[PDB]
RNA sequence: CGUGAGGGAAAGGUGAAAAGAACCCCGGGAGGGGAGUGAAAUAGAGCCUGAAACCGUGGGCUUACAAGCAGUCACGGCCCC
RNA sequence: GAAUGCCGGCAUGAGUAACGAUAAAGAGGGUGAGAAUCCCUCUCGCCGUAAGCCCAAGGGUUCCUACGCAAUGGUCGUCAG
RNA sequence: CGAUGUCGGCUCGUCGCAUCCUGGGGCUGAAGAAGGUCCCAAGGGUUGGGCUGUUCGCCCAUUAAAGCGGCACGCGAGCUGGGUUCAGAACGUCGUGAGACAGUUCGGUCUCUAUCCGCCACGGGCGCAGGAGGCUUGAGGGGGGCUCUUCCUAGUACGAGAGGACCGGAAGGGACGCACCUCUGGUUUCCCAGCUGUCCCUCCAGGGGCAUAAGCUGGGUAGCCAUGUGCGGAAGGGAUAACCGCUGAAAGCAUCUAAGCGGGAAGCCCGCCCCAAGAUGAGGCCUCCCACGGCAGCCGGUAAGGACCCGGGAAGACCACCCGGUGGAUGGGCCGGGGGUGUAAGCGCCGCGAGGCGUUGAGCCGACCGGUCCCAAUCGUCCGAGGUCU
């Protein structure tokens, strides 16, 4: 048997292609399902991605953010049908693939820290035009 | 509980290891066959390989790699003018080990005999 | 995960700043508390002529943690502090405001005045 | 009392209703049932099952006409489903459908010799305060001249893991029989490609 | 601890009966194919410097 | 041994005579096997006699469902004369 | 037959603890009856207000060379105070 | 008294029941709910803190409950050493004094190696009348055994009102236990990168050693893990305890009883999980091999089979166990994928320069999922029945 192969096969019915690349430093909304009472609503979650824990159907990526002076950090499946759809805000760059010390940092620092990647914001436009 | 952990310690902490790879990387590469004990001689087989291949590839990048751990530049050039050519079809399995048949008088260790590959 | 000893934010406007848990107040003997737990703590810290001043034994409902907490859908969320929210015997908030996020479970635990008054619900 | 012989190919989650469901994924189909157990003959019932199929170099003679006595293939495995008769002379996954609670049995993963800690989970020495290399020891193991000895069962250092472990009650998920392959909601004993068994649960 | 110590010397039977399990067991060894001499399984012949049917060794 | 005053051992025997074993054989040597000396060589120098504890090789009987200050009384089996 | 007796011999514990700084080794080549342990080369590591050098005490041939390996050396030994 | 280590604590349990809680009852000055009191019951449970060496106790916050006792005031060849319990010191007091005080005060050496029994684990042997490869029955053991909240019934019965059920039915917890690694969170001694000082290769560039047994720092796969995940306590059947009855004499009535029959506990037996035929009472089923030569014994040669040896292994101290040995994917390599790291070197361009931009998610790259005979499991060796008797 090929028992990488068989988990592969468990895990196709739920693999998602819908959702945009992004990378630790890029701003991304996260348009979340949510249920609270009476009914279900999409609640937006939008801040720096902090780290993408990868295993394939299984990975996470996890979103930090400032909400009302408090930090707030949400994990998320990266397959999880819970995601209407990921918005890219803004691309940051990056030297390092887990961003933890963004969690010391001021919001002065952090922009010092995690500039715009003006190669992937060009790469961005560039192919944002459709026949 | 060991389960699955791939590499022998040799009950060398862990530059004492690499210095023993290396330096036996430098003799095998030099005499084209060592004698050692068959635990150590297991281990030699796929730290040499991989210099060997990366011989194969043979570009820049490839040398200075190799001389991470070889540092000698004569023998590396032996490496990739000598040693890496007679290995371009043969993808894999560059050395052998064989079992030798007595054991060390002082210590009973159990000898091998490892060689580069026709 | 909050056991005794631990300090916990104040996110309401009661006047306490700092509480000190004492006890969670769930069964005989659990171990910890986290969002939507009630527990009894001491006032550590107050700012000036508050309901609740130092030396008060109260109680309260933590609101956010900063041990993760694990969702059903799979998911996960985590806060920068440990902070509750002080109530009297029947759940309800004693102050008349609450500060930052509080987590959704909250809702589910009944603590509906404190998360309609949250200026936001995670 | 249907079962099935196994093999645990690995965890993931799939998602359900919202909810991300830990799942164990095991191909258990298809066992060639080998020999039956009947009263008359053994004095109880249950069917011999198979798995995997042998490479029939491997298979010594006695084992080959064993097979052979009831025309079935060699295969690697045989294992008993006690009180257990099905009508044909295969068993496939097709015999647990979702919503259906089941028991695994699995050889648990073995620590080798284990310290009272992690066998037992004793609580072991303080780490400072003068504990004078005890840090991980047993304690007391005993009384004084009464009873001068030591409890049979008393709980010490030993062999731990490796040993068949069964996990009652768990959740069917799905059954996708074009691979032989069963989904349960929650962990089985033993590492991944070990055999296991799977069988209706005995708790209603 | 207390330095424990033999309460009774170990008689000669119990001391005997410990060690029947100390014997050695012999050298397990196959002929050499080419010059017959007997020699360890799976390891290059000492005595003709044969193994898998051709010279790997002067000897 | 103790700085010192001072303390303070162990350890005798081949044979009548060295005739103290040429030479050969295995062995690096030690040691041994022959040859040789001798009334005698488990008198061969680690030498008169050579007890006991302790260690070993061979043989007889016996022993892996059994409770023991180990013996004793009885009977039976096996071995020996 | 006992005096925790005296002297000596020899057992048990036991093929057990240990083999004396966690600065570290690997290979090739030579010598030899025999080599992880001696010599030589290459590689690697450690000390460098020393783990290097000189002097004074103290020790008293340990120095150099040749020839050796029974014992001494915590293993081995062809090496060595 | 040629020594039976002394308090308390920690650790580790185990037992008694005069029961703290949970379960089952009778009486109540039991309306309900909540109590009181006695009976039955030891299966499980019986929290965390302040003080003090403390046992105990008091207090804080909880709890279903914060039970009492035994085991050398259980446990120092298991730990501690605060107290007590030498030698120092001081205070109060006593003594002319030296010294003295279950009075106070500060300080004060707790011994690497387990022979036998016992206990936890793991083998080796021999046995289980032929010899073998499997699969099993379960005598007999062990493990487990807890409990709370809310809601529905119904704001009903009950009560003037406050309050507030039985029975039955849902959901959600705490602690505990087994297993696990998908997620959450650790570790990840060299898997990647960044950085300092220094010495070196080779001058630059690029690298290597050392700074720990990783020099430091930021990350981190598999594995091993809890803080993470699944699942467990049951259900159910049988027999009972106190207690309640049915029918019923002796004793025209009456009586659970003398004959007989019901009901009835978290307890008892089974039922769940694990071990188990050395269960010598050595069990059973399926299959394989066989009447081999020479002289219930013996000497071999073979059978079925096994062992040796070797590549290994989430198996493991050795041993065992499990897989594989060219008829082969067992480890090593190499190839693809995963995964980590986070854009290598080199060259080009910008900049005086430190650097920056591009090539480039590059390059490197442990264990994970596979492929591939390139390398190594060469060649072989030794065991091993001929079936006791009625
Ligand atoms: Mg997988
Ligand atoms: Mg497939
Ligand atoms: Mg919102
Ligand atoms: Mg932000
Ligand atoms: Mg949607
Ligand atoms: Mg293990
Ligand atoms: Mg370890
Ligand atoms: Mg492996
Ligand atoms: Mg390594
Ligand atoms: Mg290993
Ligand atoms: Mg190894
Ligand atoms: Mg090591
Ligand atoms: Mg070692
Ligand atoms: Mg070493
Ligand atoms: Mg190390
Ligand atoms: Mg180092
Ligand atoms: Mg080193
Ligand atoms: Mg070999
Ligand atoms: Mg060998
Ligand atoms: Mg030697
Ligand atoms: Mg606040
Ligand atoms: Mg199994
Ligand atoms: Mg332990
Ligand atoms: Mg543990
Ligand atoms: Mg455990
Ligand atoms: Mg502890
Ligand atoms: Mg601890
Ligand atoms: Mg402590
Ligand atoms: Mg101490
Ligand atoms: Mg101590
Ligand atoms: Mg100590
Ligand atoms: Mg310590
Ligand atoms: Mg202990
Ligand atoms: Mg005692
Ligand atoms: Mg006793
Ligand atoms: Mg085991
Ligand atoms: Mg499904
Ligand atoms: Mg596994
Ligand atoms: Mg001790
Ligand atoms: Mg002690
Ligand atoms: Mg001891
Ligand atoms: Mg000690
Ligand atoms: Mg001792
Ligand atoms: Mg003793
Ligand atoms: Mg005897
Ligand atoms: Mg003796
Ligand atoms: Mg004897
Ligand atoms: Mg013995
Ligand atoms: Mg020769
Ligand atoms: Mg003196
Ligand atoms: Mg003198
Ligand atoms: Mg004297
Ligand atoms: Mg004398
Ligand atoms: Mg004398
Ligand atoms: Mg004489
Ligand atoms: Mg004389
Ligand atoms: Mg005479
Ligand atoms: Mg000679
Ligand atoms: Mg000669
Ligand atoms: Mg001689
Ligand atoms: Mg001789
Ligand atoms: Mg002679
Ligand atoms: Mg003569
Ligand atoms: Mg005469
Ligand atoms: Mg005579
Ligand atoms: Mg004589
Ligand atoms: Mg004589
Ligand atoms: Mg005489
Ligand atoms: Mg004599
Ligand atoms: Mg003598
Ligand atoms: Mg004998
Ligand atoms: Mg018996
Ligand atoms: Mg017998
Ligand atoms: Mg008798
Ligand atoms: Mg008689
Ligand atoms: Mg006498
Ligand atoms: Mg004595
Ligand atoms: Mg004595
Ligand atoms: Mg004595
Ligand atoms: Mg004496
Ligand atoms: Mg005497
Ligand atoms: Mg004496
Ligand atoms: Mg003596
Ligand atoms: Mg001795
Ligand atoms: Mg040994
Ligand atoms: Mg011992
Ligand atoms: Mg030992
Ligand atoms: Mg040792
Ligand atoms: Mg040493
Ligand atoms: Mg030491
Ligand atoms: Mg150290
Ligand atoms: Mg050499
Ligand atoms: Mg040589
Ligand atoms: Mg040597
Ligand atoms: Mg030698
Ligand atoms: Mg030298
Ligand atoms: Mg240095
Ligand atoms: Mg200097
Ligand atoms: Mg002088
Ligand atoms: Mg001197
Ligand atoms: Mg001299
Ligand atoms: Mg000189
Ligand atoms: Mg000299
Ligand atoms: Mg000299
Ligand atoms: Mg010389
Ligand atoms: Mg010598
Ligand atoms: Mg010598
Ligand atoms: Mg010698
Ligand atoms: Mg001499
Ligand atoms: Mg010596
Ligand atoms: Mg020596
Ligand atoms: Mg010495
Ligand atoms: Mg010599
Ligand atoms: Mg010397
Ligand atoms: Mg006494
Ligand atoms: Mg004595
Ligand atoms: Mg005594
Ligand atoms: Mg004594
Ligand atoms: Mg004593
Ligand atoms: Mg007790
Ligand atoms: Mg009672
Ligand atoms: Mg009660
Ligand atoms: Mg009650
Ligand atoms: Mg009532
Ligand atoms: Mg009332
Ligand atoms: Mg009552
Ligand atoms: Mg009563
Ligand atoms: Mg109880
Ligand atoms: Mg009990
Ligand atoms: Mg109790
Ligand atoms: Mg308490
Ligand atoms: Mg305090
Ligand atoms: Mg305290
Ligand atoms: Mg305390
Ligand atoms: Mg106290
Ligand atoms: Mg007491
Ligand atoms: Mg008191
Ligand atoms: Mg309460
Ligand atoms: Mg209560
Ligand atoms: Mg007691
Ligand atoms: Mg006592
Ligand atoms: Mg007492
Ligand atoms: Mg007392
Ligand atoms: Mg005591
Ligand atoms: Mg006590
Ligand atoms: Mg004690
Ligand atoms: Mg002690
Ligand atoms: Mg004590
Ligand atoms: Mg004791
Ligand atoms: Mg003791
Ligand atoms: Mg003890
Ligand atoms: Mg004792
Ligand atoms: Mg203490
Ligand atoms: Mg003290
Ligand atoms: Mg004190
Ligand atoms: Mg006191
Ligand atoms: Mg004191
Ligand atoms: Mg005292
Ligand atoms: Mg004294
Ligand atoms: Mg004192
Ligand atoms: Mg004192
Ligand atoms: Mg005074
Ligand atoms: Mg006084
Ligand atoms: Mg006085
Ligand atoms: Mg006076
Ligand atoms: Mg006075
Ligand atoms: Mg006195
Ligand atoms: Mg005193
Ligand atoms: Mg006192
Ligand atoms: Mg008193
Ligand atoms: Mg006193
Ligand atoms: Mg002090
Ligand atoms: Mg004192
Ligand atoms: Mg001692
Ligand atoms: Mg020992
Ligand atoms: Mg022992
Ligand atoms: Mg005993
Ligand atoms: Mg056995
Ligand atoms: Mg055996
Ligand atoms: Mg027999
Ligand atoms: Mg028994
Ligand atoms: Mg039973
Ligand atoms: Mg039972
Ligand atoms: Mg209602
Ligand atoms: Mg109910
Ligand atoms: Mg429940
Ligand atoms: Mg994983
Ligand atoms: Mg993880
Ligand atoms: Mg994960
Ligand atoms: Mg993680
Ligand atoms: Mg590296
Ligand atoms: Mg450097
Ligand atoms: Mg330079
Ligand atoms: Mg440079
Ligand atoms: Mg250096
Ligand atoms: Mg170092
Ligand atoms: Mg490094
Ligand atoms: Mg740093
Ligand atoms: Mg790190
Ligand atoms: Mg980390
Ligand atoms: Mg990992
Ligand atoms: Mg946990
Ligand atoms: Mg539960
Ligand atoms: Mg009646
Ligand atoms: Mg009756
Ligand atoms: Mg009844
Ligand atoms: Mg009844
Ligand atoms: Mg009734
Ligand atoms: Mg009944
Ligand atoms: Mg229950
Ligand atoms: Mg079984
Ligand atoms: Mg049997
Ligand atoms: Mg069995
Ligand atoms: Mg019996
Ligand atoms: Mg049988
Ligand atoms: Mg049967
Ligand atoms: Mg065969
Ligand atoms: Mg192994
Ligand atoms: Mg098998
Ligand atoms: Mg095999
Ligand atoms: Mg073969
Ligand atoms: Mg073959
Ligand atoms: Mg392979
Ligand atoms: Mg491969
Ligand atoms: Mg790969
Ligand atoms: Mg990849
Ligand atoms: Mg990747
Ligand atoms: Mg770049
Ligand atoms: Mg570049
Ligand atoms: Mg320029
Ligand atoms: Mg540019
Ligand atoms: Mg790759
Ligand atoms: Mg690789
Ligand atoms: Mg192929
Ligand atoms: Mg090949
Ligand atoms: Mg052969
Ligand atoms: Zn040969």
């Amino acid at each position: 048997m090929n028992r990488g192969a068989l988990i592969k096969l468990v895990e196709s019915r739920y693999v998602r292609t819908d959702l945009p690349e992004f990378r630790p430093g890029d701003t991304v909304r996260v348009s979340y399902k949510v249920k609270e009472g009476n009914r279900t609503r999409i609640q937006d979650f939008e801040g720096i991605v902090i780290r993408i824990r990868r295993n394939g159907f299984n990975t996470t990526f996890t979103v930090r953010k400032v909400s009302y002076g408090v930090g707030v950090e949400r994990i998320f499946p990266l397959h999880s049908p819970l995601i209407q759809k990921i918005d890219i805000v803004q691309r940051g760059r990056a030297r390092r693939a887990k961003l933890y010390f963004i969690r010391n940092l001021s919001d002065r620092e952090i922009r010092r820290k995690l500039r715009a990647d003006r190669k992937r914001i060009d790469q961005d436009r560039a192919a944002e035009r459709a026949a | 509980m060991r389960h699955l952990k791939s590499g022998r310690k040799l009950n060398r902490h862990s530059s004492h290891r690499l210095a023993l790879y290396r330096n036996q990387a430098k003799s095998l590469l030099t005499h084209g066959r060592i004698t050692t004990t068959v635990p150590k001689a297991k281990e030699l087989r796929g730290f040499v390989d991989h210099l060997i291949h990366l011989a194969k590839r043979g570009d820049l990048h490839a040398r200075r790699l190799v001389l991470r751990d070889l540092q000698d530049v004569k023998l590396v050039r032996k490496l990739f003018d000598e040693i890496a050519p007679r290995y371009r079809d043969r993808q894999g399995g560059y050395t052998r080990v064989l079992k030798l048949a007595e054991r060390r008088r002082g210590d009973g260790a159990p000898l091998a005999l490892v060689e580069l590959v026709e | 995960m909050i056991q005794p000893q631990t300090y916990l934010e104040v996110a309401d406007n009661t006047g306490a700043r700092k509480i000190m848990c004492i006890r969670v107040l769930k069964g005989s003997n659990a171990k910890y508390a986290t969002v939507g737990d009630v527990i009894v703590a001491s006032v550590k810290e107050a700012i000036p002529r508050g309901a609740v001043k130092e030396g008060d034994v109260v109680k309260a409902v933590v609101v956010r943690t900063k041990k993760e907490i694990k969702r059903p859908d799979g998911s996960a969320i985590r806060f920068d502090d440990n902070a509750a929210v002080i109530i009297n015997n029947q759940l309800e908030p004693r102050g008349t405001r609450v500060f930052g996020p509080v987590a959704r479970e909250l809702r589910e635990k009944g603590f509906m005045k404190i998360v309609s008054l949250a200026p936001e619900v995670l | 009392m249907k079962g099935i012989l196994g093999v645990k190919v690995g965890m993931t989650r799939i998602f359900r209703d919202d909810r991300a469901v830990p799942v164990t994924v095991i191909l258990a189909g298809p066992c060639p049932v080998v020999q039956r157990r009947t009263p008359e003959k053994d004095g109880y019932t249950a069917v011999q099952l198979g798995f995997l199929p042998q490479n029939p170099k491997r298979v010594n003679r006695p084992l080959k006409g064993h097979f052979a006595k009831a025309g079935v293939e060699p295969v690697r495995i045989l294992r008993e489903i006690r009180d257990f008769n099905p009508e044909g002379d295969t068993v496939t996954v097709e015999i647990f459908k979702p919503g259906e609670r089941v028991d695994v049995t699995g050889t648990s993963k073995g620590r080798g010799f284990a310290g009272v800690m992690k066998r037992w989970n004793f609580a072991g020495g303080p780490d400072s305060h003068g504990a004078h290399k005890i840090h991980r020891h047993p304690g007391s193991i005993g009384n004084r001249k009464t009873p001068g000895r030591v409890y049979k069962g008393k709980k010490m250092a030993g062999h731990y893991g490796a040993e068949r472990v069964t996990v009652m009650n768990l959740e069917v998920v799905d059954v996708i029989p074009e691979e032989n392959l069963l989904l349960v909601k929650g962990a089985v004993p033993g590492p991944n490609g070990g055999l296991v068994i799977v069988r209706e649960t005995k708790k209603a | 601890a207390k330095h424990p110590v033999p309460k009774k010397k170990t008689s000669k039977a119990r001391r005997d009966a410990r060690r029947s399990h100390h014997a050695l067991t012999p050298p397990t060894l196959v002929p050499c194919p080419e010059c017959k001499a007997m020699k360890p399984p799976h390891t290059v012949c000492p005595e003709c410097g044969y193994y898998a049917g051709r010279k790997v060794l002067e000897v």
